[PDB]
């Protein structure tokens, strides 16, 4: 049975300006099967009310999915994306970097 | 979307 | 230029949990405009772009019955294919279907697509001739004979060359202010020393539509693809896309490197430098 590990990117909709309104995105792609749990963590804690796009897929049949919330970046705040997939022994955490 | 008036298309 | 319409269906069986989840999405180019969710409350085809909302109740009724139809077809197909592959009753499995059309700048039909997958790999697919099928394995050969006998390919081609293209053309006019616009990338460059010897050059492209873009690095005019970390193009979540390309250079030589940005919304390809 084919199972593929999701690629992950954590990023903001616009370049981060401290104190200004923005969107924090976590793009999961290239995974199979379709079941997945994606969380955005503010300072190590889950954020409530995080939306996601509708489940679609690429030509290679692998799924992609855009999770997002609205936030205003500050310096003291750390952000991460926790991705839960059967392909992973434990949830993969990716910190948000302002230049990736 | 396909007006699937069929399922002359079951697998 | 050229445009496309695309529908993607995903049916995932959940043994015991209940009835197979069914997800349907429609795209014009890189823009999603409709959606259906079996587990959602409404049980209707929902708009996901503004320009589709000018379609009346008859449209929404037709699309909802067509998409509920498809959901029930995948239901029995899930059972059948489990039987083809001698799989247990207690396993979850995935049928994925894709069809759609391409049109030229004149709106004339270019290509039709119809492809199905089981568990993330090819199952059966319509050919370029819109007449014959291609089976991936032996299970798909059984489906291929049924489809031959029922003349499904003729139905497929009739749709792809008719309803599909003319509704593609309708959407491009009705949503002209959104679908036929090209947003050029907002570029800029970043820099990150990794040591006193070596530093990272990253070339950004943001806020661009459609998704198709090309980023290349060049040291002294020769192409670079031997250091270029290319990230997969990503959605910003506002209808635009992003991409970056990074290169590691020996410090002091960064003026040798140029990033090249090719995009549809660009009169001519951009060039950047640190």
């Amino acid at each position: 049975m084919i199972q593929r590990t999701p690629k992950i990117q954590v990023y903001s909709r616009h370049p981060a300006e401290n104190g200004k309104s923005n969107f924090l995105n976590c793009y999961v792609s290239g995974f199979h099967p379709s079941d997945i749990e994606v969380d955005l963590l503010k300072n190590g804690e889950r954020i409530e009310k995080v939306e996601h796009s509708d489940l679609s897929f690429s030509k290679d049949w692998s799924f992609y999915l855009l999770y997002y919330t609205e936030f205003t970046p500050t310096e003291k705040d750390e952000y991460a994306c926790r991705v839960n997939h059967v392909t992973l022994s434990q949830p993969k955490i990716v910190k948000w970097d302002r230049d990736m | 979307t396909m007006v699937m008036e069929l399922i002359r298309m079951i697998k | 230029g050229s445009h496309s319409m695309r529908y993607f269906y995903t049916s995932v069986s959940r043994p015991g949990r209940g009835e197979p989840r069914f997800i349907a999405v429609g795209y014009v180019d890189d823009t999603q405009f409709v959606r259906f969710d079996s587990d959602a409350a409404s049980q209707r085809m929902e708009p996901r772009a503004p320009w589709i909302e000018q379609e009346g109740p008859e449209y929404w009724d037709q699309e909802t019955r067509n998409v509920k139809a498809q959901s029930q077809t995948d239901r029995v197909d899930l059972g059948t294919l489990r039987g083809y592959y001698n799989q247990s009753e207690d396993g979850s499995h995935t049928i994925q279907i894709m069809y759609g059309c391409d049109v030229g700048p004149d709106g004339r039909f270019l290509r039709g697509y119809r492809q199905d997958a089981y568990d993330g790999k090819d199952y059966i697919a319509l050919n370029e001739d819109l007449r014959s099928w291609t089976a991936a394995d032996m299970a798909a050969q059984i489906t291929k004979r049924k489809w031959e006998a029922a003349h499904a390919a003729e139905q497929q081609r009739a749709y792809l060359e008719g309803r599909c293209v003319e509704w593609l053309r309708r959407y491009l006019e009705n949503g002209k202010e959104t679908l036929q616009r090209t947003d050029p990338p907002k570029t800029h460059m970043t820099h990150h020393p990794i040591s006193d010897h070596e530093a990272t050059l990253r070339c950004w492209a943001l806020g661009f539509y459609p998704a198709e873009i090309t980023l290349t690095w060049q040291r002294d005019g020769e192409d670079q693809t031997q250091d270029t970390e290319l990230v997969e193009t990503r959605p910003a979540g506002d209808g635009t896309f992003q991409k970056w390309a990074a290169v590691v250079v020996p410090s002091g030589e960064e003026q040798r490197y140029t990033c090249h940005v090719q995009h549809e919304g660009l009169p001519k390809p951009l060039t950047l430098r640190w």
